[PDB]
C-alpha cells in the first residue's frame, strides 16, 4: 500500500499529465486531491475540476475511489461526483497508475460513453440533441467550473 | 463453484 | 490429409448434430458436468462458425492450413467413431458401468481436449498457431529449435526430435508417452498439446524422468479420467482417510486435479496452481492428506526429482540500470508493491514481479498478468542479480 502510493506520487511529479495534477491532502497518503482542466475538445473547455482519490488498503489490487468534487454536467458522472469508468471497476489492473486514471477521465470528458450512463436523463440529451447538451454543459462549466 | 476446493493445509 | 472445402465443414456439422441427437436421448441421462457432450459439441460448432466468418473470401488460405486440415479430419473421425459407438452399443449404452458407456466418457474427454486445442490455436477465430506461446521456456526453446513455427507435427517426427534430447528407452515407453501426450488422439502432436504436457510434467530438464515417476510407475495416476469418475473410484475408499488419486483437469488443461479422502470421509478435489505436482504430493504426504495412492499402503518417494537444476538469475544490464535510475529506483524491485525484489516470472509473457503481489492479485479474483493482462499459464521462481 504505502511504499507503492509513495512511489506513484513521486513518479507523478516527475512526468505530470497534461491538464491534470494530484497529491495527498494533509498527512494522509490515502487521500489525495486532483485537478483536471476540462480539455479543449469538450464543452468543459477552460473549466477547472476537482476530484478526490481514496486508496483502499487493498491497493493496488483494488482500484482507487475517484469522484468529482466540482459539479459537472455529464452522462457518466452524477450529482455525487461518482464516475462510471471501466478501469475504475472491472477493467482495473495493479500496473495502472493514477496518471493513467486521470488521463482516461479526461478522455471520458472529450468522448463520453452513453451506452453506459450514470444519469439517464442526460444520456438521452447527448444522444438526441447534441447542441442542447453542449449548451447546458458549457453553462455548468460557466457556473461551477469557472 | 466448479467442484474444486482449496488445497489441504 | 485432405483439403477443407465448405461442403466438408458442412459434413462435420451434420455429423456432430447426429451425435448430439443421440446424446439427448432421455434414457441416457448424461450428467451435466465437464466434460459434457451437450456443451462441447455445440461450443465447437460455435467456434468453427466463428473461424469461418473470419475467413470469408479467404476460404482458400484457410483450407490449406495444415492444423485445420488435421483438426477437421480428426473431428470427423471422432464423431463417426461416437456414432458407431452407439450403433454397436445398443442398450448397453444405458448401463452406466457398461464398457460402451466408458468409451463414451473417454470420448467426452477427447472432445473437450479438442475444443481447448481449437480455441488455443484460433483464439478469436483467427489462426494464431504459428505465434502460439509455449508456457515453459526450455520447452519453448526445444520446440522452436526442432520444429520452427510449425503448429502441428506427426507423432514419429515428434518422437524422433524429443528422443534426441530426452531419450525414450523403448517402444513400450514410447507408446505410453504417445498415449499420455496425444490428447486429441490423432497421431499428431500440436504445439498446444506440447504446452499441456510440458506444463503437466515440468521441469523440462527432467521431463521424461518426471513423467516416469508421476505416471508410468505411480499407482495414483489416472489417465483419461473424469471428475465424476474420480469421485466414484474413491468411494470404495471413503473409510480410509488419506487415500488419493490424480488426473489431468479438463476445465483447466495443463493443471493437475487431486482427489482425496478426508478425516471425516468426504471425497474432495483440488487443483494445485502454479505449484509443480511432486511438491504437492510431497507436502500432502508429509501433512497427512495424500497417503495411500489409489488406496495402496505404499506411497512412492518423489524426493528423487525434488532436486532440479536451478533456474538462472536474470542479471540487470548496464543499459537497464541507467534507465531505472533516471526513473528513480531499481529494475530489480517489484514495480507493483514497491517494497520487494522481484522473485517470480509470469509465463508465457515473461513479466517479472514479487510472489506476494502475484498471490494477492489472484486471491483478489483478478485475472491474467497484471501488466499485459495475458493469461498466466505458468510461473517460474527466479532471482535478479542487480548491476549495482
Ligand atoms: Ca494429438
Ligand atoms: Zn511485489
Ligand atoms: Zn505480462
Amino acid at each position: 500500500a504505502l511504499k507503492r502510493i509513495h512511489k506513484e506520487l513521486n513518479d507523478l511529479a516527475r512526468d505530470p499529465p497534461a491538464q491534470c495534477s494530484a497529491g495527498p491532502v494533509g498527512d494522509d497518503m490515502f487521500h489525495w486531491q486532483a485537478t483536471i482542466m476540462g480539455p479543449n475538445d469538450s464543452p468543459y473547455q477552460g473549466g477547472v475540476f476537482f476530484l478526490t482519490i481514496h486508496f483502499p488498503t487493498d491497493y493496488p489490487f483494488k482500484p482507487p475511489k475517484v469522484a468529482f468534487t466540482t459539479r459537472i454536467y455529464h452522462p457518466n458522472i452524477n450529482s455525487n461526483g461518482s464516475i462510471c469508468l471501466d478501469i475504475l471497476r472491472s477493467q482495473w489492473s495493479p500496473a495502472l497508475t493514477i496518471s493513467k486514471v486521470l488521463l482516461s477521465i479526461c478522455s471520458l470528458l472529450c468522448d463520453p460513453n452513453p451506452d453506459d450512463p450514470l444519469v439517464p436523463e442526460i444520456a438521452r440529451i447527448y444522444k438526441t440533441d447534441r447542441e442542447k447538451y453542449n449548451r447546458i454543459a458549457r453553462e455548468w462549466t460557466q457556473k461551477y467550473a469557472m | 463453484s466448479d467442484g474444486y476446493t482449496p488445497e489441504p493445509a | 490429409p485432405g483439403t477443407v472445402d465448405k461442403k466438408m465443414v458442412e459434413k462435420c456439422w451434420k455429423l456432430m448434430d447426429k451425435v448430439v441427437r443421440l446424446c439427448q436421448n432421455p434414457k441416457l441421462a448424461l450428467k451435466n458436468s465437464p466434460p459434457y457432450i451437450l456443451d462441447l459439441l455445440p461450443d465447437t460448432y460455435q467456434h468453427l462458425r466463428t473461424i469461418l466468418s473470419r475467413y470469408e473470401g479467404k476460404m482458400e488460405t484457410l483450407g490449406e492450413n495444415e492444423y485445420f486440415r488435421v483438426f477437421m479430419e480428426n473431428l470427423m473421425k471422432k464423431t463417426k467413431q461416437t456414432i458407431s459407438l452407439f450403433k454397436e452399443g445398443k442398450e448397453r449404452m444405458y448401463e452406466e458401468n457398461s464398457q460402451p458407456r466408458r468409451n463414451l466418457t473417454k470420448l467426452s474427454l477427447i472432445f473437450s481436449h479438442m475444443l481447448a486445442e481449437l480455441k488455443g490455436i484460433f483464439p478469436s477465430g483467427l489462426f494464431q498457431g504459428d505465434t502460439f506461446r509455449i508456457t515453459k521456456a526450455d520447452a519453448a526453446e526445444f520446440w522452436r529449435k526442432a520444429f520452427g513455427e510449425k503448429t502441428i507435427v506427426p507423432w514419429k517426427s515428434f518422437r524422433q526430435a524429443l528422443h534426441e534430447v530426452h531419450p525414450i528407452s523403448s517402444g513400450l515407453e514410447a507408446m505410453a508417452l504417445k498415449s499420455t501426450i496425444d490428447l486429441t488422439c490423432n497421431d499428431y502432436i500440436s504445439v498446444f498439446e506440447f504446452d499441456i504436457f510440458t506444463r503437466l510434467f515440468q521441469p523440462w530438464s527432467s521431463l521424461l524422468r518426471n513423467w516416469n515417476s508421476l505416471a508410468v510407475t505411480h499407482p495414483g495416476y489416472m489417465a483419461f479420467l473424469t471428475y465424476d469418475e474420480v469421485k466414484a473410484r474413491l468411494q470404495k475408499f471413503i473409510h480410509k482417510p488419506g487415500s488419493y488419486i490424480f488426473r489431468l483437469s479438463c476445465t483447466r488443461l495443463g493443471q493437475w486435479a487431486i482427489g482425496y479422502v478426508t478425516a471425516d470421509g468426504n471425497i474432495l478435489q483440488t487443483i494445485p496452481h502454479n505449484k509443480p505436482l511432486f511438491q504437492a504430493l510431497i507436502d500432502g504426504f508429509r501433512e497427512g492428506f495424500y497417503l495411500f495412492p489409489d488406496g495402496r499402503n505404499q506411497n512412492p518417494d518423489l524426493t528423487g526429482l525434488c532436486e532440479p537444476t536451478p533456474q538462472d538469475h536474470i542479471k540487470v544490464t548496464q543499459e537497464q540500470f541507467e534507465l531505472y535510475c533516471e526513473m528513480g529506483s531499481t529494475f530489480q524491485l517489484c514495480k507493483i508493491c514497491a517494497e520487494n525484489d522481484k522473485d517470480v516470472k509470469i509465463e508465457p509473457c515473461g513479466h517479472l514481479m514479487c510472489t506476494s503481489c502475484l498471490t494477492s492479485w489472484q486471491e483478489s479474483e483478478g485475472q491474467g498478468c497484471p501488466f499485459c493482462r495475458c493469461e498466466i499459464k505458468g510461473t517460474e521462481p527466479i532471482v535478479v542479480d542487480p548491476f549495482d
